[PDB]
Formats: structure tokens, C-alpha cells, sequence
């Protein structure tokens, strides 16, 4: 898994949408997301979204998956902090799940 | 003929060598004195199946100098000073099976902690010497010795 | 702390990696003779902050590495490659290769040779299949080395574990003037280079030629009955692998019975006489006589 | 090198490398390597890997602690594991002890046998040491005050040559260990009264059969002191008490001690003698085993 800079492929704007996401340090390099989703999981795309310190933003393509995962060089910086939340494009709207925002690299647990 | 001798006693050998100190590679620890003095068998000595065939002499003055080398250690006090060594130990028969064969072929402070280590460090060292000796002995005893 | 050169073009930078590290600020300068508008143009990026002959960008994440670009006129001068040497508390970063365990911890080279002529292989593991590059360079003893040619880094197995694959890369490597018989005084020293993507590491390994020696298993295995009393005379042959001759290079071999349940007999002999069972197996092992290296793997035959 | 350990570091041990036997004890172990922060830090002791109550206190130092130390020696050394190594590192190593301080020395005594020509001083020396404890034993004249001292592991002979100074002497003896070191009372010594006559041994037992039987017993000795004091004892093996008998022999001749006793009884005898009026007497003789008719 690589995260894409370019913008993701809906418009942004319901209460309904996912929630709790949860980011840790899994090994001494790779990282996993998980996150849980209220409703239906017909049709649901995810997409964790990171901005850097620099400013620039980028998104990893979940698909169905409610759980990623990625290494350090796919373009998240893990030593400064970063801004994390997930995007879900069911029908008609989008919905996102509450903000989390941490260093990556402290995580482990 | 006399190759006989020499390869039943380097047998004997090896087996001390090891019997005496089974440990494995992964044990064998290492300190800061990476530069190099001690006889090594070295290449060219005349000691391959070649080196045999074309002359002998060369080989055995390598590994008599050896074996008297490593005699002169078991005397020393590293391996009768305390924790003393027993005579009947498998490290005590190495001595007289050394000098034994050493005699065919042509007729120092230290602290009992330190001696430990030093014990270690020189049957290891002994082994490989010990490992080739015997090889030449059961080339020269398979090839030279019916004739 | 400092950085060095890996070959043409191609730099590594130490970092200390902690949390809000300042990094390592980056000193880079054009291949140029003359120039006074000098732009940097890292990769694809169409965004350029560089100006002028030298550029220096706080190096304290992977973003900041890469090839590095700068072209004068519209023309490229020369090209620049930053790789990323991982510290972390003072340890050096080990992602890429797998701990083997074998025999002790943290072995992430490990060798082993089939005869004393001087060919060994040395092999590791990794997780990844992508982005992924071995250099490989060996020699004997560190201060007046001699020469040690290698070959390339192949992939030779891949298998899977838990819930990924496993890739086993391996390399030939060869003395150029090997002494089998003479007693190993100096070490061979295997270096190994690794780069995933921007992310550098390298490990190292010492050892004889004699204690990473691991003979291939006896050949020509078979059984044969004896009416006596219905004991069985086994018969091998050394393996064709091994060094030559065999009166010089001797080995000891172990025979053992196993019948799908559940009489190990050591020899330097090349036939032995065992007791078969029903649907038993009988399997030999191989080391070298006057030195304990590796055992050999097993060779079987039913009853 | 090879005849020779090179060490990479520093070992030091708490309270000390020489220690009160029962003591906890923490053994600290500091590395020293030029390129490696180890990576964890092993103790051995008689070669044999420690598991327990090892605790990083330090990225480079390491601490071992024992509870009630009861070995009288041991070689430790501790080792580290470096990243650029399939090797364990040497760091360094030390041979502790452990044992007593030494006693007050009491009984001191001082005697010379007869034809020994040295005069033999011996005494308590107390609890066991089990390490290396010396003895420094003194001896002053009472006359000229010139004292000279002589060192020993166990007793001593002192040669009766050097005990030119007068007649009378004084003697106190100084132990001493790693642990401590303890001082004697002064015993004072008349060198004509402290001499132990030549062993006197039992030859025969003979018994007659006359009017009443006379068990004899044949003893003798070769001194040359004039005035001597004896004594004999004699006992029923059933029984449990000692009888005795005292005597002012002449040994020019062989002793013949007179005994009237009970037929067909096992009985003991033993001999010891001095110099008359003198502090020390002879031990007991070796057991005289003696059946009557
Ligand atoms: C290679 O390195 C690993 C590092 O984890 C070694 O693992 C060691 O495993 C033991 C046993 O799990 C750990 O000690 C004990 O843990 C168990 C719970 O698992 C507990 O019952 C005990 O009270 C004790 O805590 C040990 O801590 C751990 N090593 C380290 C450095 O933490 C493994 O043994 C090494 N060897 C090999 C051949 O892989
Ligand atoms: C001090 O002298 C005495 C004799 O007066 C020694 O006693 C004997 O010495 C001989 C050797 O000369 C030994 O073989 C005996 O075993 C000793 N004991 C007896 C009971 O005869 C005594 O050895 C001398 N002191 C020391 C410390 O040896
Ligand atoms: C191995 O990598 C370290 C990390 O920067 C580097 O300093 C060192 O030079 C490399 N090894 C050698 C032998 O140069
Ligand atoms: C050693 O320490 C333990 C507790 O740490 C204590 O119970 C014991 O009395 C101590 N022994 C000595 C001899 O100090
Ligand atoms: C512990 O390590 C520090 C380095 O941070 C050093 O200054 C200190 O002397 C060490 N202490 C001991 C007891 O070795
Ligand atoms: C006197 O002491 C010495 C000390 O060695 C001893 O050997 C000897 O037996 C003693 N008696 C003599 C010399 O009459
Ligand atoms: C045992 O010895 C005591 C002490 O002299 C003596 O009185 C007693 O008679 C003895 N026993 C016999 C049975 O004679």
C-alpha cells in the first residue's frame, strides 16, 4: 500500500458514517489502521487520509477493507505529527469518521 | 609402516580434542585482540595429497612444530594451576598422546579466572591443528604406507 | 553523523531516528563548472524550490530523499541519489532482512559450504518482492585481504508463513585462491548492501571455512537382507560434492531405524548392519571425521 | 592474543571481591567496546551463563546480585553482545571469595620435646577461614626485649639456636585474613619448664600363675631428664571408669609395674610422663589391649 497525493475521487461534504479510528506501530517499520463503520457495508469504499507537515495530503485506497495497513515509506511521515481520518463513499454523500491526530512512531502498544 | 602409529594416536587425538570440550561455535566468545604468531599450517606447507606424494619432510616439520608447541601449553600452569586440572580428565591424556606422537616424528602469569577463558580459547585453536594433522596421516597410511 | 559515497552518484546519510528529530541538514552541490541560475528539480516533482549551485534541504524523513535533479539551460547536468541509513538509539535499522535464529539470535547471514575447495553460499530472508536490491562483496581477513568473488543476489525459494510470503535470496561466492588443506587462520568477511526503495542497511559476517561446512547427504543409498537372521546390510557412498581424495578428506556417517512410531549407530565405515521393522525407514548422516561441523542431511530408504 | 586475556571493559564487585561468607552480594560489570552499544549484557560464573537477578541498569553497565553467597571461590566473567558480531564480547573478569575473620587465638602453648632440639608452638586458631588466613607468631625475651616474629600457614618449630636471649620468653600470635585480623594473649615461658620427656611406650603384658595373679607390664622410655613423674591407667573394656596409679620412674632401666587383677577380663593400658613440677605432660599412650588368663 502507497499513499496517492492527488484528491480523491468524490466531492467533499449526513450523521450516519464511520468512527474510531485507531492507528498504532505494529512492528519496528509497519503501521495498521483500523476503524469500525455504522450501517450497511454494501457498496462502501474507505479511504484513510494523511496530511504531512509540509501541508500536502494524500490517501490510501481501502476498497471494501475496514482495516490498513502500510510501511514508512509510502509517504506518511511517522516522526512528526499528522492528521488521520477515514472517508466512506457508500451513496448520494460522503461520511467521515472523527479526527486523530498523533506521532506515529511513539504508538507502540 | 610407521604411518600406522601416527594415524591411530591423531586419531586418538581428535576424539580428546573435541571429548574434552564439546562446546559449539555459537559459545565460543571473543575479545578485543582482532590483530594477530601461533604455528598455523599454512598454504603452500606442503601438507595437501600432493605435498605428500612429491615429499613428505615438508609437512611433518610444520606439525612437529606444532605439536611440541601446544605441549609446551599443557605443561604450562594455564593447565595445572587452579581450578586444577586432573590428570585422568580427557584434557590430561591430550598432554602424553601429544608428546607420544611428537617423539615419531623426529627423535605466562596468569590468574584462575584468566585460566578458564585462556582453556577455552586454546583446545578450540588446537582442534582445527589436530583436525588436518590427522588427515595427512590417513592419506600416508592409505597411499605410502603399502607402496 | 557524516555521509559517504555508495558508488557513482549514489550517497548515503546517517540519521538519528527519534521523535521531532531535527535530522541532518544536507549539503548538495551541482556537478557544474559555471552557472548562476542554477534550479533543482527532484524527480517528477514539478514543484522547485532549488536556487542556485549548492541546495541544502533539512534531510528528517523519506520525502526528503531520492534522485535528486539539477539542469542548467534545459539540459541535465548530472543526477543525485540520497539514500536514508536508519539509527535508531544507537542501533542500526535490520527491516529489511528476517532473523533466522540459526543458531543464535540476530543471524540475518548465514553461509554454508559443501566441501573445504573454497565455494560457499551465503543466503538471507526477506518480506518484501518489490524496490528491493543486494550488492554483495567478500574477502579474507580485514587488513591485507584477499580476493573473494561473488556473484549476484537471486532469488532461490519462496515459501509462505503466518500470513505472507517469505523470499530466501542467495549468493555464490568463490576464493580466488583457495587452500582447502591448510589450517584457516584469517576469516572470510561477507559484506551485504541492502536497499528497499530509499532505505539503506548493511550487515556483516564472519566465520572459517571449516565451521560453516555442511556435506551433502550420503549418494547411493540400498539395502540388502541377510539370511542369518534377518538383519539388513546398508550401503552408501560418499557424496559426489565432497572434496577429493577420500582418503584424506574422511567423514563419519550415523544410521538410524525409524518405523512410522516414535537405534542411532555411528560408523566410519561405508555399510553397517541394522534390524528392519514393518514399514520402517532407514536413514544416514554425514560429518566430517576430525572436525565437528554441520551434520549432513538425511538419506532414507524403506524397508 | 592468544597466551594472553584482553580486556574491554571493568569488573568490580560489592561490598568487595572478598566478602563475609552469607552476604549478598552485587557484582557489576561495565563494557568497553569502541564501535558497540551492547545489546544485552550476560554473567558467567565457572563458565556457566546466569539467568537470574541479572537487571540493565546502565546501556553499558550491568549488575548481578546474590542472595547468601555460600561458595568459598568463583570465577566470574561477563560478556557482551555486540551487533557487528556472532560472537558474545569478552568485557572481563575476577575471582571472588568468600569466608570468616579470623578469631582471637586462645591456648597458646608452647613446648619442646626432648631430643627435638626445636620447641614446638601450636594453639586454637578458631572458626574455618576457607580463605588464605597467615599466622605471624612473636617472641620477645623477658631480659633483652628483642623481639623477632615468624610466619606460617599451621604451627611452627622454632629452633631452640635462635632463643639465645635469656631463658624466659613471651609469645602471642597474630592471625590474620582478608576479613580482619585478631591478636593473641602474651603466655610467658620458662624454656627448663616447658620440655616433654621422650615417648614412653608399653612393650608386653605378662601374668604368672602364682599364689596371687600378677599381671606385669613392660614399658619404657629413652630420656635422658632425670627427674620424671608417670602415670598409668588401667580399665575393664565392659567397664566405663578409669583407674589409675602414679609413679616416679627411673627410665635407666625398663619399668615392671606390679598389678594384682581379676582373671579372664579384657583390660586397657596407657602411659604418659613429664618432667616433675613441670606445666605439660606426654599425650596418653596409643590403647594397650591386654586379656588375662
Ligand atoms: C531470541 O530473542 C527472543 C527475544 O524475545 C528470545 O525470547 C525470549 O523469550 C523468553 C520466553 O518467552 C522471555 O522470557 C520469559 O518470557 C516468558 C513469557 O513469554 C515468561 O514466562 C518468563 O517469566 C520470562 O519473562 C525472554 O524475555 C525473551 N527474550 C528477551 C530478550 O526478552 C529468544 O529466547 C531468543 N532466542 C532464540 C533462539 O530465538
Ligand atoms: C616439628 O618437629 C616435629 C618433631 O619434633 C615434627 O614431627 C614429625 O616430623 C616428621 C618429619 O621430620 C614427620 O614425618 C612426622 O609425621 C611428624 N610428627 C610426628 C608425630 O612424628 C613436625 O613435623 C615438625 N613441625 C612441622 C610443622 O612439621
Ligand atoms: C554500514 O553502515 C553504517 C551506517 O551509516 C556506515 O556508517 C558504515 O560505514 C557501513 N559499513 C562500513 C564497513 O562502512
Ligand atoms: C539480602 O537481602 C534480602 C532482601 O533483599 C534480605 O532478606 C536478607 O536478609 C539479606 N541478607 C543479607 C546477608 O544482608
Ligand atoms: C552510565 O552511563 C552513562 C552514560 O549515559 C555514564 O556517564 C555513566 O558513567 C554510567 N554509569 C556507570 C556506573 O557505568
Ligand atoms: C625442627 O623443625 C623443622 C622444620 O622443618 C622440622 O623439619 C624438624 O623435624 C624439627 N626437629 C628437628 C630438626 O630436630
Ligand atoms: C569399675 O570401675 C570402678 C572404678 O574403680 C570400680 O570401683 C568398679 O569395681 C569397677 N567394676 C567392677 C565390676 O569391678
Amino acid at each position: 500500500s502507497e499513499c496517492c497525493f492527488q484528491d480523491p475521487p468524490y466531492p467533499d461534504a449526513s450523521a450516519s458514517g464511520p468512527r474510531d479510528l485507531r492507528c498504532y506501530r505494529i512492528s519496528s517499520d509497519r503501521y495498521e489502521c483500523s476503524w469500525q463503520y455504522e450501517g450497511p457495508t454494501a457498496g462502501v469504499s474507505h479511504f484513510l487520509r494523511c496530511c504531512l507537515s509540509s501541508g500536502r495530503c494524500c490517501y490510501f485506497a481501502a476498497g471494501s477493507a475496514t482495516r490498513l495497513q502500510f510501511s514508512d515509506q509510502a509517504g506518511v511521515s511517522v516522526l512528526y505529527t499528522v492528521t488521520l481520518w477515514v472517508e466512506s463513499w457508500a451513496r448520494n454523500q460522503t461520511e467521515k469518521s472523527p479526527e486523530v491526530t498523533l506521532q506515529l512512531y511513539n504508538s507502540v502498544k | 609402516p610407521a604411518w600406522t602409529q601416527c594415524q591411530q594416536l591423531s586419531q586418538k587425538l581428535c576424539t580428546l580434542a573435541w571429548s574434552a570440550h564439546p562446546l559449539v561455535g555459537h559459545m565460543d566468545l571473543r575479545e578485543e585482540g582482532d590483530e594477530e604468531d601461533v604455528p598455523h599450517i599454512q598454504c603452500g606447507d606442503g601438507c595437501d595429497p600432493q605435498g605428500l606424494r612429491d615429499n613428505s619432510q615438508f609437512c611433518l616439520q610444520r606439525i612437529h612444530q606444532g605439536l611440541i608447541f601446544y605441549e609446551k601449553l599443557l605443561g604450562s600452569d594455564i593447565f595445572t594451576g587452579e581450578p586444577s586440572l586432573l590428570p585422568d580428565s580427557p584434557v590430561g591424556q591430550l598432554h602424553a598422546s601429544l608428546l607420544g606422537l611428537s617423539q615419531l616424528l623426529q627423535p605466562s602469569p596468569s590468574q584462575p579466572w584468566q585460566r578458564l577463558l585462556l582453556r577455552f580459547k586454546i583446545l578450540r585453536s588446537l582442534q582445527a591443528f589436530v583436525a588436518v594433522a590427522a588427515r595427512v596421516f590417513a592419506h600416508g597410511a592409505a597411499t605410502l604406507s603399502p607402496g | 553523523v557524516a555521509i559517504w559515497e555508495l558508488k557513482k552518484d549514489v550517497y548515503v546519510v546517517e540519521l538519528d531516528w527519534y521523535p521531532d528529530a531535527p535530522g541532518e541538514m544536507v549539503v548538495l552541490t551541482c556537478d557544474t563548472p559555471e552557472e548562476d541560475g542554477i534550479t533543482w528539480t527532484l524527480d517528477q516533482s514539478s514543484e522547485v524550490l532549488g536556487s542556485g549551485k549548492t541546495l541544502t534541504i533539512q534531510v528528517k524523513e523519506f520525502g526528503d530523499a531520492g534522485q535528486y535533479t539539477c539542469h542548467k539551460g534545459g539540459e541535465v547536468l548530472s543526477h543525485s541519489l540520497l539514500l536514508l541509513h536508519k539509527k535508531e538509539d544507537g542501533i542500526w535499522s535490520t527491516d529489511i532482512l528476517k532473523d533466522q535464529k540459526e543458531p543464535k539470535n540476530k543471524t540475518f547471514l548465514r553461509c554454508e559450504a559443501k566441501n573445504y575447495s573454497g565455494r560457499f553460499t551465503c543466503w538471507w530472508l526477506t518480506t518484501i518482492s518489490t524496490d528491493l536490491t543486494f550488492s554483495v562483496k567478500s574477502s579474507r581477513g580485514s587488513s591485507d585481504p584477499q580476493g573473494v568473488t561473488c556473484g549476484a543476489a537471486t532469488l532461490s525459494a519462496e515459501r509462505v508463513r503466518g500470513d505472507n510470503k517469505e523470499y530466501e535470496y542467495s549468493v555464490e561466492c568463490q576464493e580466488d585462491s583457495a587452500c582447502p588443506a591448510a589450517e584457516e587462520s584469517l576469516p572470510i568477511e561477507v559484506m551485504v548492501d541492502a536497499v528497499h526503495k530509499l532505505k539503506y542497511e548493511n550487515y556483516t559476517s564472519s566465520f572459517f571455512i571449516r565451521d560453516i561446512i555442511k556435506p551433502d547427504p550420503p549418494k547411493n543409498l540400498q539395502l540388502k537382507p541377510l539370511k542369518n537372521s534377518r538383519q539388513v546390510e546398508v550401503s552408501w557412498e560418499y557424496p559426489d560434492t565432497w572434496s577429493t581424495p577420500h582418503s584424506y578428506f574422511s567423514l563419519t556417517f550415523c544410521v538410524q531405524v525409524q518405523g512410522k512410531s516414535k537405534d542411532r549407530v555411528f560408523t566410519d565405515k561405508t555399510s553397517a548392519t541394522v534390524i528392519c521393522r514393518k514399514n520402517a525407514s532407514i536413514s544416514v548422516r554425514a560429518q566430517d571425521r576430525y572436525y565437528s561441523s554441520s551434520w549432513s542431511e538425511w538419506a532414507s530408504v524403506p524397508c | 592474543g592468544i597466551t594472553n586475556i584482553n580486556c574491554s571493559g571493568h569488573i568490580w564487585v560489592e561490598p568487595a571481591t572478598i566478602f563475609k561468607m552469607g552476604m549478598n552480594i552485587s557484582i557489576y560489570c561495565q563494557a568497553a567496546i569502541k564501535n558497540c552499544q551492547p545489546r544485552k549484557l550476560h554473567f558467567y560464573k565457572n563458565g556457566i551463563k546466569e539467568r537470574f537477578q541479572i537487571t540493565r541498569i546502565n546501556k553499558t553497565t550491568a549488575r548481578l546480585w546474590y542472595k547468601n553467597f555460600l561458595e568459598p571461590h568463583a570465577s566470574m566473567y561477563c560478556t557482551a553482545e555486540c551487533p557487528k558480531h556472532f560472537q558474545e564480547t569478552l568485557i572481563c573478569g575476577k575471582d571472588i571469595s568468600s569466608g570468616y575473620p579470623p578469631d582471637i587465638p586462645d591456648e597458646v602453648t608452647c613446648v619442646i620435646y626432648e631430643y627435638s632440639g626445636n620447641m614446638t608452638c601450636t594453639w586454637n586458631a578458631g572458626k574455618l577461614t576457607y580463605i588464605d588466613t597467615k599466622y605471624v607468631v612473636h617472641v620477645k625475651s623477658l631480659e633483652t626485649e628483642e623481639e623477632q616474629q615468624y610466619l606460617t600457614s599451621s604451627y611452627i618449630n622454632i629452633s631452640t639456636d635462635s632463643l639465645q636471649g635469656g631463658k624466659k620468653y613471651l609469645v602471642w600470635v597474630q592471625a590474620a585474613n582478608a576479613l580482619g585480623m585478631e591478636e593473641s594473649k602474651q603466655l610467658q615461658i620458662h624454656l627448663d619448664d616447658i620440655v616433654i620427656p621422650s615417648a614412653a611406650v608399653i612393650s608386653r603384658a605378662e601374668t604368672i600363675n602364682a599364689t596371687v595373679p600378677k599381671t606385669i607390664i613392660y614399658w619404657d622410655s629413652q630420656t635422658t631428664i632425670e627427674k620424671v613423674s608417670c602415670e598409668m591407667r588401667y580399665k575393664a573394656t565392659t567397664n566405663q571408669t578409669w583407674n589409675v596409679k602414679e609413679f616416679d620412674t627411673n627410665f635407666t632401666y625398663v619399668q615392671q609395674s606390679e598389678f594384682y587383677l581379676e582373671p579372664n577380663i579384657k583390660y586397657v593400658f596407657q602411659v604418659r610422663c613429664q618432667e616433675t613440677g613441670k606445666r605439660y605432660w606426654q599425650p596418653w599412650s596409643s590403647p594397650f589391649f591386654h586379656k588375662t588368663p
